[PDB]
């Protein structure tokens, strides 16, 4: 009775000060969903379990194709304040925002199999590493990128890495690395003085401008998505894209953009964007827009 | 119901543990638990490697050195355990990424560590994004992730954006062509239709017209040009940022 099932807590892959201090259900579940992890993890293949989960910015999620997570890593609580043990084997449904429910579904089903998407799930720890009930649960959004597997079912095996808010972040940053402010429809309303050293622009000359006019045609849809995302769950990682440079040119850029609530009257004020400069200017000879001349 | 779940999980628990599933009689409750705990009892790098094409490093915060490099890095990077082994993170990292290097490796003021370079594979070089931390070494895992010319123009016709293809498609520089309209390098007969075209594409807001008229080249001849052209739409303000042109030849 008792006994047989405080066996299996103890044979279940978790600390003993957590695994055995679950009820039976909770017992089953997580034995059942190590179960299938271990069977998707003989179809995929074919200690140093600290330097691999530590030094992630985020988490890995294996979900079935029901939404069942059958396995979500440890460090998922470091990153949502819902644990390990609360998590595994219950539906992703039951802990992400309905308005991402579909683009959910339709990144597990099936012939491409890479799936790159931002998804909101529920979040119940602040910014002071205090985790709180899970009625005080915010929506956290997470860039996923993974794919997706058959074995014997379908599988999503994803890692999803939490985009850090600008105002509370602890991360080296680079002096290749500039802030920026924008309003809505991405207009600067101010710049960081680094981009000067490392695009060309004075920060006085780029406020009031369109920032979709400041970037190569040929990343201008992948730009809009990121937009959209940006305004559609309230943080974004873009891609790879080229800002025109000052003197000619352009620049590779990666920019993280978050919308930013105004404390007081909770309506968002602006948009701030942590972008990573990630080459010098290329094609500094060659001129692309009216501003580089 | 708390019977009909708790039911579920154990025959599912029948269906998982092998031994146990080829029985032809399903066993107790307390049966099939000990069953289980037996199974258990007697038995992440390819997750993360499945997940995002990673892999773990670690190298010297002071020389740069590598310390430690998984086997991951071959299907990462095309590049043996070898190649990574003995030698230095600068080696291995766009010439103009080093400094960038030097102030993630810093253990002067610091830890945590994050930070974007090119990675030489196989002189072609791919974009890894290096998430570790600090222990000094740095702990960290890198993964993965001419016949017409597009131009952009305002409202008016103003050449605002020109790509280099331009001076293979008209030959003329971009710069040659930025500033100017468009039906400034129209044939007059054609023009009108330019002008046409450009009053649709705004009223037809998001919808792609195309016009085919007369390009007047560098060496001036009437080139005939095929552009279809679109209004660009900001995704929150909906307001015109631009039209974007895709001229092509003949
Ligand atoms: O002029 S830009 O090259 N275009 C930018 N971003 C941009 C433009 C249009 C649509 C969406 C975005 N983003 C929102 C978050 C991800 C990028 C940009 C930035 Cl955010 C900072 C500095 C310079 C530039």
């Amino acid at each position: 009775e008792t006994e047989v099932f405080y066996e299996l807590a103890h044979e279940l892959p978790l600390p003993h000060s957590v695994s055995s201090h679950l009820d039976k259900a909770s017992i089953m579940r997580l034995a059942i969903s190590f179960l299938r992890t271990h069977k998707l993890l003989s179809s995929v293949c074919s200690q140093m379990d600290n330097l691999y989960l530590k030094a992630l910015e985020g988490f890995i999620a294996v979900v079935t194709q029901d939404g069942d997570m059958i396995f979500l890593s440890e460090n998922i609580s470091k990153f949502m304040g819902l644990t390990q043990v609360e998590l595994t084997g219950h539906s992703i449904f039951d802990f992400t925002h309905p308005c991402d429910h579909e683009e959910i579904r339709e990144n597990l089903t099936l012939v491409s199999t890479e799936r790159d998407f931002f998804m909101r799930m529920k979040c119940t720890v602040t910014n002071r590493g205090r985790t709180v009930n899970l009625k005080s649960a915010t929506w956290k959004v997470l860039h996923c990128t993974g794919q997706v597997r058959v074995y014997n079912l379908s599988c999503l095996i994803i890692m999803c890495e939490p985009i850090q808010h600008p105002s509370h972040m602890d991360i080296p940053l680079d002096s290749k690395t500039f802030l920026s402010r924008h309003s809505m429809d991405m207009k600067f309303t101010y710049c960081d003085d680094r981009i000067l050293e490392l695009i060309g622009y004075h920060p006085e000359e780029l406020l009031g401008r369109s920032a979709y006019e400041f970037y190569h045609a040929l990343d201008s849809e992948n730009m809009t998505k990121s937009h959209q995302n940006l305004c559609t769950k309230g943080q974004v990682v873009s891609g790879q894209y080229r800002m025109l440079a000052k003197h000619g040119g352009y620049v590779w850029l990666e920019t993280q953009g978050t919308v930013i609530y105004n404390p007081r009257n909770l309506q968002p004020q602006c948009i701030m964007c942590v972008n990573y400069v990630l080459s010098e200017i290329e094609k500094n000879d060659v001129v692309f827009s009216m501003d580089q001349t | 119901r708390r019977r009909n779940k708790m039911t579920a999980y154990i025959t599912e628990l029948s269906d998982m543990v092998p031994t146990c599933s080829a029985l032809a009689r399903k066993p107790d409750k307390l049966t099939i638990l000990r069953m289980a705990v037996s199974h258990m009892k007697s038995l992440l790098k390819h997750l993360i490697l499945e997940a995002a094409d990673g892999f773990l490093f670690i190298v010297s915060c002071e020389t740069g050195r590598v310390v430690y490099v998984s086997d991951s890095v071959t299907p990462v990077l095309n590049q043996p355990q070898s190649e990574w082994f003995g030698s230095t993170l600068y080696d291995q990292v766009h010439p103009d990424d080093v400094d960038k290097l030097r102030e993630q490796l810093s253990t002067s003021e610091n830890s945590r560590r994050s930070f974007i370079c090119r990675m030489r594979c196989g002189p072609h070089f791919v974009v890894v994004h290096c998430t570790g931390y600090i222990k000094f070494c740095l702990v960290a895992i890198g993964r993965l992730q001419p016949t017409e010319f597009i131009s952009r123009h305002n409202i008016e016709g103003i050449f605002t954006f020109v790509d280099h293809r331009c001076v293979a498609t008209v030959g003329y520089q971009p710069q040659e062509l930025l500033g100017k309209n468009i039906v400034e390098f129209c044939h007059p007969e054609d023009q009108q239709l330019l002008r046409d075209s450009f009053q649709q594409v705004v009223k037809l807001k998001g919808q792609v017209l195309s016009v085919m008229f007369r390009f007047r080249s560098k060496t001036r001849e009437w080139l005939w040009m095929r552009t279809s052209s679109f209004t660009f739409q900001n995704p929150y303000s909906d307001e015109i940022e631009y039209i974007i042109c895709t001229n092509t030849n003949v």
